[PDB]
């Protein structure tokens, strides 16, 4: 589990397109076990690959027809770890749509 | 790359194993990852999350519930796989 | 493998970016997993998953216009272990008879939804320990007399985490063996009826973090081993029989 370079897709609804941006996120392996003895008072813990610290950066997004350029703010991992996904800021699923997902094309 | 993290598999539990009759356990490493939530996703959710995480966990695909020594009932795992995590949140 | 709108992969079906308002009838009867993602489904009809004696998981995720779950959608599903309803923005109604006898239900997840009421689980009668994990449903404000009765014949974990719960009624957990209870982040909840745990195996672990609760009922907490509030407790208190 380490910081990796990925390509995320940023999409402009009005313009019916996405632009691709290279950034840095988390991916890799983390250790987990599955208990064989259950103490209802000592439940299990699992860890996932995810950010420990992140920053925001902005990017200019092309316009079209009747819509001028815009700005978009996005998250950038600065440090990963095997931890708990922070459900305040994170959507903890099995599968998302993927970084470079686009409604068009 | 392959820095080291052993693959999810069956192993013997040192604390409940006995010579001639071991009990096995799923432990190891699964793949997971975090990345910016697709704008499209944010539309399916009443509560906005700028980051999305997908994760899988090392768990028992099939098991047997046997009893050992001190009158503890335990699970004897027969198959492992990386599957859904239920205890990794917040 | 393919069908126009859905991929019959290897016993694992995915309806993504759908050409459907209803779940297709012509889905192969021997599926282990059905995933409906980014769909245009408005309703999940009655007996939708009727005839799948091999179904193990149903993922309903990121469905923008899913609004209604009919009666008897989850029934006659002997192998079903996991139901995951995630991210249905406009799902405001689940029919009080949606779930019915799933001897094998281990996991039931409902999150980031618009439902205003907790599911009716009293007909499930699952033979295994169930993890009931209902979260981020900002419109659920109340738990009522007998909400989790009949869910399972054993230890049940209830994560009623992060909704808009403001009121819990007495005997909410009546007839239930409360393994764990999480009522964290329901930050308008400030009282527990002195009869909440009436007729229950009482929480072993109890999570009241980020609520306005400032006291617990006198009985029902006889098995409390852990209390999560502002910090966690165990041998930091011997009166963990409050
Ligand atoms: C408390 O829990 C029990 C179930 O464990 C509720 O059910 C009573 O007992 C049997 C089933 O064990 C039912 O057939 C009856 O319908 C129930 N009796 C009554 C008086 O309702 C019981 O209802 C719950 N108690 C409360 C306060 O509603
Ligand atoms: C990501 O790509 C940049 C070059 O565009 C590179 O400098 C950097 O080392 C890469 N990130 C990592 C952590 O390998
Ligand atoms: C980011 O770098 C990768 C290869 O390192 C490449 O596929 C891609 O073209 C780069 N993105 C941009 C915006 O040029
Ligand atoms: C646990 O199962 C394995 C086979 O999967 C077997 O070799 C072992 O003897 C079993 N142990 C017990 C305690 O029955
Ligand atoms: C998440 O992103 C939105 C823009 O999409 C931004 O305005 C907001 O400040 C971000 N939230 C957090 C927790 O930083």
């Amino acid at each position: 589990c380490e910081l990796t370079n990925i390509t995320i897709a940023i999409e402009k609804e009005e313009c019916r397109f996405c632009i691709s941006i290279n950034t840095t996120w988390c991916a890799g392996y983390c250790y987990t076990r599955d208990l064989v003895y259950k103490d209802p008072a000592r439940p299990k813990i699992q860890k996932t690959c995810t950010f420990k610290e992140l920053v925001y950066e902005t990017v200019r997004v092309p316009g079209c027809a009747h819509h001028a350029d815009s700005l978009y703010t996005y998250p950038v991992a600065t440090q990963c770890h095997c931890g708990k996904c922070d459900s305040d800021s994170t959507d903890c699923t099995v599968r998302g749509l993927g970084p470079s997902y686009c409604s068009f094309g | 790359d392959v820095q080291d993290c052993p693959e999810c598999t069956l192993q013997e539990n040192p604390f409940f194993s006995q010579p001639g009759a071991p009990i096995l356990q799923c432990m190891g490493c699964c793949f997971s990852r975090a990345y910016p939530t697709p704008l499209r996703s944010k539309k399916t959710m009443l509560v906005q999350k700028n980051v999305t995480s997908e994760s899988t966990c090392c768990v028992a695909k099939s098991y047997n519930r046997v009893t050992v020594m001190g009158g503890f009932k335990v699970e004897n795992h027969t198959a492992c796989h990386c599957s859904t995590c239920y205890y990794h949140k917040s | 493998c393919h069908h126009r709108i859905c991929h019959c992969s290897n016993r694992v079906f995915l309806c993504q970016e759908s050409k459907v308002t209803e779940i297709p009838s012509d889905l192969p009867r021997n599926a282990i997993e059905l995933r409906f993602v980014l769909t245009k489904l408005r309703v999940i009809q009655k007996g939708a998953f009727s005839g799948f004696g091999d179904l193990e998981k149903i993922e309903i995720s990121q469905n923008d216009v899913l609004e209604v779950i009919e009666a008897d959608v989850f029934s006659n599903l002997p192998k079903l272990h996991e139901i995951r309803i995630e991210k249905a923005n406009n799902l405001l109604y689940i029919n009080p008879e949606a779930f019915q006898n799933l001897p094998n239900l281990q996991y039931l997840l409902i999150s980031n939804t618009g439902i205003k009421h907790l599911p009716d689980v009293h007909k499930i009668h699952s033979l295994q320990k169930v993890l009931l994990d209902i979260q981020d449903n900002i419109n659920i404000h109340t738990i009522e007399r007998n909400s989790f009765v009949g869910l399972s014949f054993e230890s049940v974990i209830l994560w009623l985490n992060k909704n808009g719960i403001q009121e819990i009624h007495n005997c909410a957990f009546n007839g239930t063996q409360l393994d764990e209870l999480n009522l964290s982040d329901n930050n308008n909840l400030e009282e527990l009826p002195n009869d909440v745990f009436h007729g229950a195996s009482g929480p072993v672990i109890l999570d009241i973090s980020r609520t306005r609760i400032h006291s617990l009922p006198s009985y029902g907490l006889e098995n409390l081993k852990k209390l999560r509030a502002r910090s966690t407790y165990n041998l930091k208190k011997l009166p963990t029989l409050e």
